[PDB]
């Protein structure tokens, strides 16, 4: 009826099964009927939507399409579906592992070499969207995907959002609860990348632990597992903390450990991987290791040196 | 694509509109409408000018494809400004873009009852023909900011306020009357609006100790007899446009 060259109908696709089951929302694998192409089907929810056509998807959209690089997942196009009353599909190439479900799987194993590629190419990823003024806000090993071909993915950009540098404004509920890092908890609400690379932190920590390292109910029960862990939230430790609303919820005013490499240690063979580990998990955001520092780590620059994937 | 919405002299002409019997004449005119109805609720509803101007470029695009005769200026005008300014995070309510929408397409009337199915019906109209615009736009609403790149390269030949205003204003104008936001990439319109504002305000840019003349430092594409051939069709239109040139026009 009316003349739409520029998206195509979803039911170029044929769905199989809800690859969520669940855990991502309305979420599809399918398959291009003529080509045999995997895809990933999001179906824009459009429940208690006022508003016209959401902002947040508007905005994941955008995001999505500035982003194209080889550690980030692609967006395909956006389908629509033919009304009478209808629907819009983001659609993404299939990635066939996660991270979450691939540690979680015990007959998987990971050899040092592949463990520093995958955060290498995880690291790279985040140099990439933080250096096109990109937050990604939701790290988390269930947000990691890799390719049949080992080739690793961010995906999820649900509650991703564009920053900058009067104060920044910043939604202050992101980031999952056990990756989600101390400036956030203790109310921040001008903040940036550093907030992803606490995140990549938890995750490397897992790439041998092989379960979520600090794993919270609420807040403050989240903040005191973090505190027994990289020291306590000391003026000291991190210049201006006493600053924060916040400081003193039951965050105890004296009860500090040292290190995360000590209760690691055991997981953690390699020495110079806890090291690593140590400067992205550093209280202070200001003071966190960097995408790109963390890059030229001598982790990434030693033996056994990065290697391609199949386990 | 990165020319998808790019387009020759000859595609313009074969437009969705002629191909419903629509003269050039007729069709630029129904643009510069959608583009000033856009300017006024863009106002009223205090958004940037960016905005505005996202929201011409989505129209502009939008009649590449669609046709004038089965979508009216009237009715996209409100759907596209309404995304444009959830697009560039200025969002306005909706409600709040039916009531502008209406008081300038029909200032003596009365704003229906809230309640109504007149207007609980004109609200869904509204969403409905946004979902047509992003679909016909093929999702893509990232624009590119033709402000920016004058101010650029008003800087970069170092202009007074004055030549840097009438360059602003040139750009401005260039969006609503003319059809180069479809056939001329950001730069090359900045150097035409940039040139026809010397022209306007009798200045002259230095040509460069290389030998070569200023507008090759922004895009190597322009040609001086491309700018004489565009700020000639630029201003002509200005000159059409009732009390435009007068707001620039030294008075002195
Ligand atoms: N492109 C791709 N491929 C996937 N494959 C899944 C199937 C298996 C379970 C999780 C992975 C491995 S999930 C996936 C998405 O990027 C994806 C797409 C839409 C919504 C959410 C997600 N998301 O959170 O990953």
């Amino acid at each position: 009826s009316v003349e739409c060259p520029f998206c195509d109908e979803v039911s170029k696709y044929e769905k199989l099964a809800k690859i969520g089951q669940g855990t991502f929302g309305e979420v599809f694998k399918a398959r291009h009927r003529k080509t045999g192409q995997k895809v990933a089907l999001k179906k824009v929810l459009m429940e208690n939507e006022k508003e016209g056509f959401p902002i947040t998807a508007l905005r994941e959209i955008k995001i999505l399409q500035l982003l194209k690089h080889e550690n980030v997942v692609n967006l395909i196009e956006i389908c629509r579906t033919k009304a009478s009353k209808g629907s819009i599909y983001l659609v993404f190439d299939f990635c066939e592992h996660d991270l979450a479900g691939l540690l979680s799987n015990v007959l998987v194993k990971f050899t040092l070499s592949e463990i520093k590629r995958v955060m290498q190419m995880l690291l790279n990823g985040l140099y990439y969207i933080h250096r096109n003024k990109i937050l990604h806000r939701d790290m988390k090993a269930a947000n990691v995907l890799i390719t049949r071909d080992g080739v690793l993915k961010l995906a999820d950009f649900g509650l991703a959002r564009a920053f900058s540098l009067q104060p920044n404004r910043y939604t202050n509920r992101v980031v999952t609860l056990w990756y989600r890092p101390p400036e956030l908890l203790l109310g921040e609400r001008d903040y940036g990348p550093p907030i992803d690379l606490w995140g990549a932190g938890c995750i490397m920590a897992e790439m041998w632990t092989r379960s979520p390292i600090m794993q919270g109910n609420t807040e403050q029960h989240q903040l005191a597992l973090i505190s027994q862990l990289c020291g306590s939230i000391t003026p000291e430790v991190w210049p201006n903390v006493d600053n924060y609303e916040l400081y003193e919820k039951l965050e105890l005013v004296k009860g500090q450990k040292r290190k995360v490499k000590d209760r690691l240690k055991a997981y953690v063979r390699d020495p110079y991987a806890l090291d690593l580990i140590d400067k992205l998990l550093v209280l202070d955001p200001a003071q966190r290791i960097d995408s790109d520092d963390a890059l030229n780590h001598d982790f990434f620059w030693s033996d056994p040196m990065p290697s391609d994937l199949k386990g | 694509n990165n020319k998808r919405w790019y387009f020759t002299r000859e595609q313009l002409e074969n437009s969705p509109s002629r191909r419903f019997g629509v003269d050039p004449d007729k069709e630029l005119s129904y643009r510069q409408q959608a583009a000033n109805l856009l300017q006024d609720m863009g106002q009223r509803l205090n958004v940037s000018q960016l905005t505005i101007n996202t929201a011409i470029v989505y129209m502009h695009r939008f009649y590449m494809i669609q046709s004038f005769t089965r979508f009216p200026g009237n009715s996209v005008a409100p759907a596209a400004l309404f995304l444009a300014a959830k697009v560039e995070g200025q969002p306005k309510k909706l409600e709040h873009v039916i009531k502008v929408a209406h008081t300038c397409l029909h200032p003596q009337e009365s704003l229906p009852d809230t309640r109504s199915e007149a207007y609980l019906q004109q609200v869904q109209d509204l969403v409905i023909l946004e979902s047509i615009i992003l679909q016909t736009l093929g999702f893509e609403l990232t624009i590119d900011h033709p402000h920016t790149h004058v101010v650029k390269c008003t800087q970069l030949v170092r202009a007074s306020k004055d030549l840097a205003q009438t360059s602003y204003f040139m750009a401005t104008n260039s969006l609503h009357l003319t059809t180069f936001s479809l056939q001329y990439t950001p730069p090359v319109v900045a150097c035409v609006c940039i040139h026809l504002a010397c022209k306007w305000s009798n200045w002259e840019i230095p040509v460069s100790t290389d030998g070569k003349h200023w507008w090759e430092y922004v895009d190597a594409t322009v040609t001086l007899e491309l700018l004489d051939e565009l700020t000639h069709e630029l201003l002509q239109i200005l000159e059409k446009t009732p009390n435009r040139l007068k707001r620039i026009w030294n008075w002195r």
